[PDB]
């Protein structure tokens, strides 16, 4: 009974969807946001639309919402279901229609810090130097300008390795767990339940939606249920649903850089046989991973030595005895660092890796696909948003070779020790081909002087 | 797995709990190591692949080179398949003793034809 003042997002919007019940609609919102402090699980706002927000409503606006909460709980009648703890009606009065950081930012340009960035980007465990490349991509997160990341581990379960991912929650501004089936509501999957004569079919609303250009982290992706992944297989393609009927159009945004780790099916390699070949699965899901990395070296006690020394040292400071300054500095610099493209360096750019993948064609048939590279060509886009130099030092050219070596130990036979020595001891796609021989993109740029005048 | 590491931190408490009288003694410290060491053990892989399919079909050019079969050649041709592979020579010998025992049982079964 007194006016709250407090935030919040609009998700998604009910024109999608099919007389007591009909004055209203329902909508899934939140309030608490990703933090460390939040970790405490807070309770969900449920808000109904009495027919007057409908339609005028679109994702993406960080507005406010300020109102009294009666609780004129309606359901007196007891002929539905009912509100969380919060026990309380939540009406809509408000949606908009139309410092630290600058000290940072003076240390963010500074070049003293910009030398040891690098080096100690990963020091809980020191991991894997693949792994962080990886990492600092999904930090960073880099018209049509998008694109997805596919950051593949190989451990066990067992070991932290796989609740590595549960460190970067730490730095991650939203991460939801989703463990596989059961997840929290709804784990970015769509799934429809049977209902009484009088309740409000569910629309759901994904973690998808709520990190609109933003960062959502999946964890066990594999594990998920073999009906969860039906459903999932078109909406991964477009992060999005399209229909061009001319009859029916809606968009439902979904843009985050999706994160997830693959869990290996029982042994590593024990079986004999093939491992692509002998897939009964279905090939354009399998194929959604960019980069598919193989584990270096088995037995490496020295290597070892070291993480059981952590765990011991690190069990010490629990027991009682009688920096954010760090953690937005790669963070905030996604926003700010925009620069622009040369006109005449735009080929010399592109013309370096087109000279890499005709090379590959002399002796096979077809055995590269563009699709692996078109991922190559974003990740070095950090690179440049990073430095601002320029230019690429050869030491850095050395660690991304690794990177294409390992992928392909796992799809080819271990008798790749005899062809591929050199490498690694030293019609509609067809015409995408053609495009990178003159370096355009765009496919419309004749007469593109009409094109401004629609 | 490493797990194990955070069972035995909790083993010891057992036995710091038990005397607290400020004295140690040579006994305590003989005796103890006796016990823990029985009963702790009992309660792309290399090898792995080399064995049952390499050596299988290994066997036919081997033969056209060597007219016959030495102990001392049999180490001397492996370095040269693995050299500046692997960065561990010491280890190699370690795979000798294992797969001695493991080859004499191959021969009864006809495990490996």
């Amino acid at each position: 009974n007194q006016l709250i003042r407090t935030s919040g997002v609009v998700t998604s919007c009910t024109g999608v969807l099919p007389t007591i019940y009909q004055n209203y609609q329902r909508i899934r919102i939140q309030e608490s946001p990703g933090k460390v402090a939040a970790g405490r699980l807070p309770r969900s706002k449920d808000a109904i639309l009495l027919a007057d927000l409908v339609d005028s409503c679109k994702p993406g606006d960080e507005i406010e919402l300020t109102g009294i909460y009666h609780n004129n709980y309606d359901g007196s009648l007891n002929t539905a279901n009912g509100f969380p703890v919060f026990a309380t009606v939540i009406l809509a009065n408000h949606v908009a229609k139309k410092e630290d950081v600058k000290m940072i930012t003076s240390l963010s340009k500074d070049q003293q810090i910009g030398e040891k960035i690098f080096a100690s980007i990963a020091p809980s465990i020191y991991g894997h130097e693949d792994i962080k490349r990886g990492l600092a991509l999904a930090l960073f997160g880099g018209h049509k300008v998008r694109g997805d990341i596919n950051v593949l581990l190989c451990g066990d379960p067992g070991t932290a390795k796989s609740q590595f991912l549960k460190y970067i929650e730490k730095v991650s501004s939203r991460a939801i767990f989703t463990t596989g089936q059961g997840a929290s509501a709804v784990g970015l999957t769509a799934y429809v339940q049977r209902h009484p004569v009088s309740r409000e079919w569910t629309l759901e609303a994904g973690a998808l939606v709520l990190a609109d250009r933003g960062v959502c982290l999946i964890d066990e992706f594999d594990k998920m249920n073999d009906q969860d992944r039906t459903s999932i297989h078109e909406a991964m393609e477009q992060q999005s649903i399209s229909i061009s009927k001319a009859g029916i159009v809606t968009s439902l945004q979904a843009r985050c850089t999706v994160i997830a780790a693959a869990n290996p099916i029982g042994g590593r390699y024990d079986p004999s046989l093939t491992f692509s070949e002998n897939v009964d699965l279905t090939e354009p899901i399998i194929s959604r991973f960019d980069i598919l990395c193989v584990v270096r070296d088995t037995v490496d006690p020295v290597q070892d030595e070291m993480l059981a020394r952590f765990v011991v040292g690190s069990h010490v400071r629990h027991h009682p005895s009688n920096q954010e300054v760090l953690k937005k500095y790669i963070i905030y610099a996604k926003e700010r660092v925009h620069p622009k493209l040369n006109q005449m360096d735009q080929d010399k750019v592109a013309k370096m890796y087109s000279d890499l993948r005709k090379e590959s064609m002399a002796t096979g048939s077809i055995p590269i696909t563009v699709r692996h590279i078109e991922s190559m060509i974003r990740m070095a886009e950090a690179h440049a948003r990073i430095h601002l130099r320029d230019y690429v030092i050869e030491d850095d050219v050395n660690m991304a070779i690794r990177v294409m070596l390992e992928s392909f130990i796992d799809t080819q036979k271990f008798s790749v020790m005899r062809s591929m020595r050199k490498t690694f001891a030293r019609p509609e796609k067809d015409l995408v081909d053609k495009a990178r021989q003159i370096n355009i993109h765009n496919l419309s740029a004749f007469y593109d002087s009409e094109l401004f005048r629609m | 797995t490493v797990r194990q590491l955070e069972s035995m931190i909790r083993l010891s408490e057992a036995m710091a709990r038990m005397h607290c009288c400020d004295e140690v003694q040579p006994k305590h410290v003989k005796e103890a190591f006796r016990l823990l060491n029985k009963s702790i053990i009992r309660v792309s892989e290399y090898c792995r692949i080399s064995n049952l399919i390499v050596l299988h079909l290994r066997k036919v050019e081997e033969e056209e080179d060597e007219s016959a079969l030495k102990r001392s050649e049999l180490v001397n041709w492996y370095l040269k398949e693995i050299e500046s592979e692997i960065d561990s020579e010491e280890e190699l010998i370690n795979k000798k003793r294992i797969i001695e025992k493991v080859i004499h049982r191959l021969t009864h079964y006809d495990h490996v034809l």
